[PDB]
RNA sequence: GGUGAAAAGAACCCCGGGAGGGGAGUGAAAUAGAGCCUGAAACCGUGGGCUUACAAGCAGUCACGGCCCCGCAAGGGGUUGU
RNA sequence: UCGGGGCUUAAGCCCAGCGCCGAAGCUGCGGGUCUGGGGGAUGACCCCAGGCGGUAGGGGAGCGUUCCCGAUGCCGAUGAAG
């Protein structure tokens, strides 16, 4: 079968968080905890956050075993961005988007 | 609705050279590398006969061209034309003259640079008796 | 702004294809030998420790 | 009463952006870029149409010139002499006949020979 | 046997049962057509004058039809100038049955 | 400016500090889930098909060929090598 | 660098001749539209010939959008508009 996870409106840039997403795509449950573990990036925290969400719903919800599930798939979509103004030399004024995003991971059974 | 050919086969050739005046004898060997002769001509697939000429270190070629003639080769940096005549061609590697004849005379494309590959030229002969060899003229 | 600026949008081909060498890899590891968990070679780690 | 622009432009662009399918880039997605690509395509294919004609009128005698010179006569010749003998026939095209039919070719040949002299 | 014929402008080879579209044709949507216009044969025949002296290739009309359209644009730049027209040309389909002659 | 006929606005369990989700539940409908009818385009992303690292370009058009997909068929769709 | 390659009793120049290639010109085949003549008592429609590059601009015939009469009507939950 397959069982998905959704952080939805996480303050921080898709672009940035997409790196770490796609680093661990396709790749085992053990082997993403390990690889989001000493991943050297703000957003390897929330997508194990939701990574490991995505698990629980897996095996207490769907009875899929944890000892063999994995990265079926797995994106950031971007949400709407948080604007602001930016005081700038000889009075002009940026806006400065301060962006978001929606993680999704979904996992499945190893084989059968 | 127009015939269109198959997966022909390389029929190869063997040119001489000797007393063969180099453009005219050059306009053969192109004419040879696309078909334009087997009459399942198609001019976007290649299908012109292998060409191997030797003793190209023989040409024959009219007016003074062997002093006359000089081919020029540009560099990228400043001043970088190069000059080079007939006469000097010959004496270092003989088989290029009859290459920036041919290659000239061939068509411009990605195709026609596939042409040039089936192109063998030397000065001897004692080419690479391969397979193929219908001497011609 | 002052003097030089783009002199066209960059195309969404062409600033992919810049960002062709952005991708991340994975962080170098190997299970340690007192415990059974993975760590950085080299380094000491949590749940773990060393000898003398 | 006032006729606001309602579906009307939405429809006509989205018309257009269908033709403009497969083009590379903005050319496919922008309906502006759209249309212009549209227009010198439209130009191009009608101009082209004039074209294949000539596309052939080559391909043909180039193919017959050859197996034609196999016979150890030439394309302008063979033409003088189908043309003297009154065989309005091998329309060029027909001319495939070089490839398949061979004989029949070789017939032509001989026929267009004894025309000729 | 080979059989060059032609008709509506053009000339085809022609094969004994062969289904071929062609210039339309003023003709019953079943009927039977030589096309007594004929040059050439498997077994060579050149015409020598225009047509083949005495023979012809007989033929049942499958039916008629117009072909799939084509947009034929025009524009002139910078000079506001665009035209647009859709053709479809008229055929009739031709099932060859003899090539007797 | 707009959930739904009606709040019936989601008890309870699960991951999470929270947010947000996954089940369970209500509803004709939850991709009507709360700035919630409809949800177009630009723009960002995931998967799949065809394609590309000797190649010269207003990006298309014409022709032929290869691959993939539709239909018993002649045929048609996508892609693009020359 | 004669567009290039390359060309010397020429692939140069002069004089003579027979060919062939070559436009969207002309012909063949099909179709459209307008105009004129003819058959049609007939509108419809059929036949023959001719015209149909185009900016400013003149003329003609249509397509769609909102609303009104036609509506105490008709279509619509077996699914309206979008
Ligand atoms: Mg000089
Ligand atoms: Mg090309
Ligand atoms: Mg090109
Ligand atoms: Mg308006
Ligand atoms: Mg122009
Ligand atoms: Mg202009
Ligand atoms: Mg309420
Ligand atoms: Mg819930
Ligand atoms: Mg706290
Ligand atoms: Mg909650
Ligand atoms: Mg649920
Ligand atoms: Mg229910
Ligand atoms: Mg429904
Ligand atoms: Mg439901
Ligand atoms: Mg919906
Ligand atoms: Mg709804
Ligand atoms: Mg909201
Ligand atoms: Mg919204
Ligand atoms: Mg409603
Ligand atoms: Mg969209
Ligand atoms: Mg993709
Ligand atoms: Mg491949
Ligand atoms: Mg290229
Ligand atoms: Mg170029
Ligand atoms: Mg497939
Ligand atoms: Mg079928
Ligand atoms: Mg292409
Ligand atoms: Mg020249
Ligand atoms: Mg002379
Ligand atoms: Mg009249
Ligand atoms: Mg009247
Ligand atoms: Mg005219
Ligand atoms: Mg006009
Ligand atoms: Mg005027
Ligand atoms: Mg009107
Ligand atoms: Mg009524
Ligand atoms: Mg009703
Ligand atoms: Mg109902
Ligand atoms: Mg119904
Ligand atoms: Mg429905
Ligand atoms: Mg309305």
């Amino acid at each position: 079968m397959e069982a998905k996870a959704i952080a939805r409106y996480v303050r921080i840039s898709p672009r940035k968080v997409r790196l770490v997403v796609d680093l661990i795509r396709g790749k085992s449950l053990e082997e993403a905890r390990n690889i989001l573990r000493y991943t050297n990036k703000r957003g390897a925290y929330f997508v194990a956050k939701v990574l490991e969400s995505a698990a629980a719903n897996a095996v207490n919800n769907h009875d899929m075993l944890e000892d063999r599930l994995y990265v079926k798939a797995a994106y950031v979509d971007e949400g709407p961005a948080l604007k602001r103004v930016l005081p700038r030399a000889r009075g002009r004024a940026d806006i400065i988007k301060k962006r978001t995003s929606h993680i999704t991971v979904i996992l499945g059974e190893k084989h059968g | 609705k127009t015939y269109v050919p198959k997966q022909v086969e390389p029929r190869w050739v063997l040119i001489d050279a000797e007393g063969k005046t180099l453009g005219r004898l050059a306009t053969k060997i192109a004419t040879l590398l696309r078909g334009k002769h087997r009459p399942d001509w198609t001019p976007n697939v290649a299908m012109g006969d292998f060409v191997v000429v030797v003793n190209a270190d023989k040409i024959r070629v009219t007016g003074k061209k062997l002093e006359q003639k000089i081919y020029t080769r540009y560099s990228g940096y400043p001043g970088g034309l190069k000059k080079i005549p007939l006469e000097k061609m010959l004496a270092t590697h003989p088989e290029r003259v009859l290459e920036h004849a041919v290659k000239g005379m061939l068509p411009k494309g990605p195709l026609g640079r596939r042409l040039f590959k089936r192109l063998k030229v030397y000065a001897g002969p004692d080419h690479p008796h391969q397979a193929q060899r219908p001497e011609k003229l | 702004a002052k003097h030089p600026v783009p002199k066209k949008k960059t195309s969404k081909a062409r600033r992919d294809a810049r960002r062709s060498h952005h991708a991340l890899t994975p962080p170098i590891l190997v299970p340690c030998p007192e415990c059974k968990a993975m760590k950085p070679p080299h380094t000491v780690c949590p749940e773990c420790g060393y000898y003398a | 009463p006032r006729a606001k622009t309602g579906v009307v432009r939405r429809r006509k662009h989205k018309k257009i952006l269908k033709l403009a399918k497969g083009y590379w880039g903005l050319r496919s997605k922008s309906f502006r870029k759209a249309r212009e690509t549209l227009f010198a395509a439209g130009n191009y294919a009608y101009a082209h149409r004039k074209r294949r004609k000539r596309d052939f009128r080559r391909l043909w005698i180039v193919r017959i010139n050859a197996a034609c010179r196999q016979h150890g006569l030439n394309y302008s010749t063979f033409i003088h002499g189908l043309k003297k003998a009154g065989i309005e026939v091998d329309r060029k095209n027909l001319a495939d006949l070089a490839v398949r039919e061979p004989q029949v070719f070789a017939e032509l040949v001989e026929r267009a020979k004894a025309a000729q002299g | 046997m080979f059989a060059i014929v032609k008709t509506g402008g053009k000339q085809y080879r022609v094969e004994p049962g062969l289904k071929l579209r062609v210039e339309k044709l003023d003709a019953e949507p079943g009927a039977t057509v030589e096309l007594p216009v004929l040059l050439l044969g498997g077994e060579k025949t050149v015409v020598g004058t225009p047509v083949v002296e005495g023979a012809s290739v007989v033929a049942e009309v499958l039916g008629h039809g117009r072909g799939k359209k084509i947009l034929v644009s025009k524009f002139k730049a910078k000079v506001q100038y665009r035209r647009k027209k859709g053709h479809r040309q008229p055929y009739t389909e031709l099932l060859i049955k003899e090539i007797r002659g």
